[PDB]
């Protein structure tokens, strides 16, 4: 169980996250957290980045919500990361409900090949959506 | 929350102590080794009882250390098992992994055991890259929370390399001084030790002598009146003088950088400039009206006009030209530094 | 003078910022050499620098004018251009009106500062432009 | 068409393949000579079977290197014409090829002769000029299909040497500790060759007393105990220090441009340092505040003036006024590294 | 006010001069322990009346130097108290200041006392220092009312480094001239005054004999004949190593900075090299168009053309093809970089 | 007009001759003297008439120098007068003049008079400024008529310091490695002349052993086995040291600068390094998630299944995991670059 | 006080920043000043240095005016602007009010450890004024 | 007489070109691929590099059409295209149909020289048609 003397310092680093005194973090404050440190990202993105901590939509981050995220602590290892950046590269900008009809020449063409008849399970194990229409979604897997 | 955090950070936090308890028990090995070499070198033969006991307590903490570093390990390999999910031992064994780890108990477990002392005595310097160990884990940058909340945005990686880097750029100077006055006193009592094992008298077997040579080696002078006989000081003459043949160079850099420089405080220089003499144009423009009045005024008239007092202010006047382009010439090349 | 062996550097020289070889140089062309060098004055300041060249007022330049300008020919270090020059620091806000405090001010606060026998004899030999204004002519007699 | 492609390519790998067949029968007519002479140094005489047959493989292999040049250089012709369109092979002589053919073909047939067996031996050491040709040929920067249309645009041309100064670039360092290392063991046998044939003993008759002097001669620091006495060793020793006088301000750079520590990690080192102790201003302001205050309390508000409790908080005031000048100067400063 | 100001000024006035009857004072004191010293070396025995009245002078001569000190320290007291409010000659007695105070001292208080007369003589070359006092009160900078109305707007502080990084940036080269030509004749008597009391000749006791060792030294040379002997030597040529493999690496980059050029005297140049013979592309244009146009006349018009009027003008078509493309290379960097 | 500049260029053309036809009658002084002194040297003694001939044809030889020398003095003061309006042979006398005049006239006019005749004859190396008036001369910025209007508007002078820097910039290397090799044989020449007037005998009295000494010594190496003994070689070192401490810095700079390329070559190569294995992107994503569906596939179909083939998927997953990450890395900091 | 020969450099030290002849000092003079120096100052900050000097309200100072800030001599260690300086960090929303819960906060929990009455007397005190809002004045005993 | 082993450099050099496979290589992709370069050109200049190669006049460039712009392979020193750039060097306006200029000085003045009665059978052929000069046409001698 985390103490008093352990908590200062993730209530000073959600402090940074929040200049004012607010308990709300704001798609402002993000936006001012950045483009200062070089990159400079669309609104658009900051909406993406901002809504896959947030859990009753109000469009804030309380700090339980922020500590969530703060375990994942420095180990850069597994994590959520790949999983969407391997999805990100396979799939285009907003694919959705992409075709996966080009599945066995990106697993073929590209990298180390299967069995011919063995791409047809891991089609087949797309069935939580209908028919078709490889999403993001079925990872649950791992 | 409850076995997420928490337990993780009292992990890491056992795990620290042990790369700090195999400090002390890896420089006092030295220390011994060096005492007893240097009592030894014209004292109490082997038949005495020192030579029995200080051989002894460096074999023991020899021991120990070896101990604690496959504990050490096996909370590195804990850790591992709880950041990343996995339910056994065997998944986290890559061939690099088990080759670093015989590589690590293999150097650390050179020691005499209770002529060859000297031979596995020189590579016991080898224990010194504890200091990355014990550095990379007394650092605020690797212990934080603030630190990994605002570097998490940049995918950085904090290495073992990363910290120097850094280190090296915002204490710049002292990490070099240290560096090239704590390798005299490794690298001089070396030449000796290989030297006193062989071909003994010379001048490189006595201290304060052999920080000579490693001195005017280092810097890259030479003289010749001593030179190396062996092929032990035949050897680090040479790795002596690689590291100091680029290690003269950016303290150079460093102090051409340091202070002999600015950014801000140079626009106030810039505008004293401009005002100072830059400004007093006006001296030169005063002296070519006047000379050019004088010259008129006793050349037409004061009855009869000798040559000498038309020459001498015309001479003048032609010295008083050239002097205002010389001042805009600075002036216009002043404007040059305002960019 | 000089044979036609001496003159295909003048006109080379000539056609330099001449260009299409209408025969007339105009403000454009000589905004085109200029600033290619670098710097950048006023249109203002190139009928300025035009204006002292020929005597017709034509507005363009022929080959004799600019053969008679270009007789100085490096070495000509004197009191054709310096003579000039070392006027725009008394000038009188661009009027020619300097007036007599000012330039008795001019001779003795800066410079050589002589005797009050060469200072205040100013008031001698001032007597060219005898109106009252003291504009860039009465550098005849120099 | 596909007929005018694929036959150039297939003239292009035939020059391929005849200029890497000159490689080994050039590379092994290196080895036959070392091995002859360091072993006729001190065994086998000339009356010996062997000082005939391995002085005769020499003089056999060498017959084959220059026979496949004369056909490479058939085969460059072909494709000269293949590539511009001529239809006759006197047309494609110009006096500079005529000339680079015969001066290759001079340098490529010197070999000793089956004393003077130094002389026509040191020379050989010229055919290493051929790794160039061989390596021209195996990059897909020159052998390629997508790096010459998009690269075609700037008009580059891909010669001998933007290979070389691209393999300086994309992998520095490596090039010159091959380059550095590759020449101790062709510029110290060639002193030892030189200073056996005239001279004896003189301390650099062996190899690991000849690669000394070379490794403290090519570092610039010179000792004086051994110095060449013939000529070959008295100009080797200065074309050993004019090529490393000038290599080792080329490392350093190397090794000093690892000082950029690139750019998307120095703006968070930036913020951490703007969040450290360039943000005690709260505290410096809190301690000017209380010792304001502490002065007053204690000299107005107490019935006796004491004045050692009243000096001594105000010269504490007196320490506290400047370190807040002091860490604003820093503040202002930090800004302009962030422009 | 104006008493304020005007009082302040005369306490600056009569403070600045102390500093500089310190100076007379202090190098008369330099002066007659040379001339006593390199007299007694050979000459006049100390029954002589000079060793007891030389030795004298400057006994005394160091009274009032010290006795100068504390009046100079007393008016940097008393104007402390004009700046800042209070009435005591203690509180502004700072930790750090009451040990600067007496550190002068100590430093200015050794003296030969009327063998050890050498021991006590070596360390006198300490009162340089007192040239930066002296040069830190003549300068404008530091003393003006302009650049301190406008010099304050970028908070900046007139220390005693800034005044010798200014002069260093705007007089450069001489200042490194005057440091590097002013120590030779201060660290070459220091050799031979250590090398006379314990050994002799050794041609290191002959000035032109010691002004040898320290040029080759300092350059980092070294020659191995004239090496010191004894410890003083030893740690000066060290200490002449250090100051010097990092002050030739200074006047080199002045010298290869010192005003190539600017933008202003290089468009001239570019311009020039523009309509150089990166702008002959017409000749290459005429001969292309001449050479394809006698190829036809010759091959066609002639009734029985031959070979050699036809390939020799079609191996020199060859040749002015590729100059046109040599040149306009040539003609894009211009065109691109350099502008 | 046509006559006020056609005359100026008569004088001018009629001037620049006497500068070339000073050069001839100068360097044959010098010709003569070396030739001479070398005969001198071990072979026809004075009684020899050749000692009485070639000594006297300098001597009248430098008659004709100092003739012209005042006639192109005279032809300047007319030039002088013809373009300022004055007509006066004492005006335009300026301090400097006369004292540059006398200078000149003193400095080329000192020969061996028909020992001493060494004193006077290494100064004679000082006619050697000629080359800097012949060359400002014949180059065409400083004489051509294209210039002095597009290099008239920045105002620059075209003195002697133009033209070098310009010679520099335009051409470098060749005018170091011409500087660098033309001083040898003139500073190896002087120390032989230095002592072999000293009835020495030492080893440098050879041409091949004191081109040694300046070799390894303009080198900044030394050995100590030929050092000089008078006051000249030593001395003449010295000046050769510093004039070379200095010269080998000049050159790296510029094969550094020789060895890289242009901003229209590295764009192309950037674009190459960006589709090259940068782009392995989607192999590492196709190898996951070919990983991440063998595990399921393996470890819950196929009845039962063994560890092994579990723990063996897994690990070459965690393989796979990272190499995403690294060659993102990679990505990213070629886009930092590629701006 | 200082005589004549010590007035020149005043006299030209004011001048250099009125370059114009009326000895009036105005915004213009201060901002050409200051952006000549580099530095982009708000005119807002401007109009508060002008303001901080004049003692009239005229907009403008004159030389006996500006004698008051020239009497500010280099005198490195100063206690006159560094007391001004130290009060942005604890501006309450602009108008300084100082609030007891910020005053006992920037007191308490940063700086130098003292106890809860020795950290509170002061603000317990309010010797400034007494009604509450504590604005600048309360340095008058200094 | 090529083979499948050896036909995907050009496959993959055209995907380089083309981004995405919809039979379009027109001003859109190559105005891209050109300012990844650098040196922006005017898209009139696109155009004519455009249609320097075409069967169909369409403003696409096929696989079969762009095989023959790729036979243009290594050993750049040809005969290739270096005439038209010696034409548009010696080009004048838009066109150049001038009578010649000074195309005499030319042949007789620069380089080699040649002869005074050489020019008229030079331009013998002329546009044969009479309709100017050639015009980078009429060059099949040439
Ligand atoms: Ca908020
Ligand atoms: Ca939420
Ligand atoms: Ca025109
Ligand atoms: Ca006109
Ligand atoms: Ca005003
Ligand atoms: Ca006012
Ligand atoms: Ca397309
Ligand atoms: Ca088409
Ligand atoms: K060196
Ligand atoms: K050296
Ligand atoms: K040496
Ligand atoms: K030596």
């Amino acid at each position: 169980q985390l103490t008093e003397e352990q908590i200062a310092e993730f209530k000073e680093a959600f402090s940074l996250f929040d200049k004012d005194g607010d308990g709300t973090i704001t798609t402002k404050e993000l936006g001012t957290v950045m483009r200062s440190l070089g990159q400079n990202p669309t609104e658009a993105e900051l909406q993406d980045m901002i809504n896959e901590v947030d859990a009753d939509g109000n469009g804030t981050i309380d700090f339980p919500e922020f500590l969530t995220m703060m375990a994942r602590k420095m180990k850069d290892t597994d994590s959520e990361e790949e999983i969407r950046e391997a999805f990100r590269v396979f799939d285009k900008d907003g694919n959705g409900y992409i075709s996966a009809a080009e599945l066995r020449h990106v697993m073929t063409n590209l990298g180390e090949k299967l069995t011919d008849e063995e791409v047809d399970e891991m089609i087949r194990e797309a069935d939580i959506d209908g028919d078709g229409q490889v999403n993001y979604e079925e990872f649950v897997q791992m | 929350i409850g076995y997420k955090l928490g337990h993780r950070r009292a992990l890491f936090e056992k795990r620290k102590r042990l790369s700090d308890y195999a400090l002390i028990f890896g420089m006092f090995g030295i220390v011994v080794m060096v005492i007893e070499t240097e009592l030894s070198w014209g004292a109490y033969d082997k038949a005495s009882l020192y030579s029995l006991a200080l051989k002894c307590l460096i074999s023991l903490s020899t021991i120990i250390l070896l101990g604690l570093i496959i504990v050490y390990h096996a909370r590195e390999i804990q850790l591992f098992m709880v950041d990343n999910g996995a339910d056994d031992w065997r998944i986290a064994m890559t061939y690099e992994r088990i080759f670093f780890i015989c590589l690590e108990i293999l150097v650390c477990a050179i020691h005499p055991i209770p002529d060859v002392d000297i031979i596995l005595s020189i590579p016991m310097f080898l224990r010194l890259y504890l200091i990355a160990r014990v550095m990379l884990l007394h650092s605020k940058l690797f212990t934080d929370a603030s630190s990994r909340s605002i570097g998490a945005l940049n995918k950085i990686n904090f290495n073992t390399r990363f910290v120097m880097k850094t280190l090296m750029t915002i204490c710049p100077g002292t990490v070099l001084l240290v560096f090239s006055i704590s390798l005299w006193i490794i690298a001089a009592w070396t030449v000796r030790a290989c030297e006193r094992y062989h071909d003994q008298q010379d001048v490189t077997s006595n201290f304060l002598g052999a920080m000579w040579l490693i001195s005017i080696t280092f810097l890259s002078i030479g003289y010749g009146d001593m030179v190396p006989n062996t092929y032990c000081g035949k050897g680090v003459c040479l790795l002596t003088g690689i590291m100091g043949a680029g290690c003269t160079a950016l303290v150079v850099a460093v102090v051409a950088r340091k202070l002999e420089l600015t950014k801000a405080e140079k626009h106030v220089h810039n505008f004293m400039m401009d005002t100072q003499l830059t400004k007093r144009v006006k001296n030169a423009a005063a002296n070519v009206l006047r000379e050019t009045w004088l010259i008129y005024k006793n050349t037409k008239l004061v009855k009869k006009i000798d040559h000498a007092k038309v020459r001498k202010h015309q001479r003048k006047f032609l010295q008083a030209i050239h002097q205002l382009r010389s001042v805009k010439m600075e002036q216009r090349k002043l404007n040059d530094q305002a960019n």
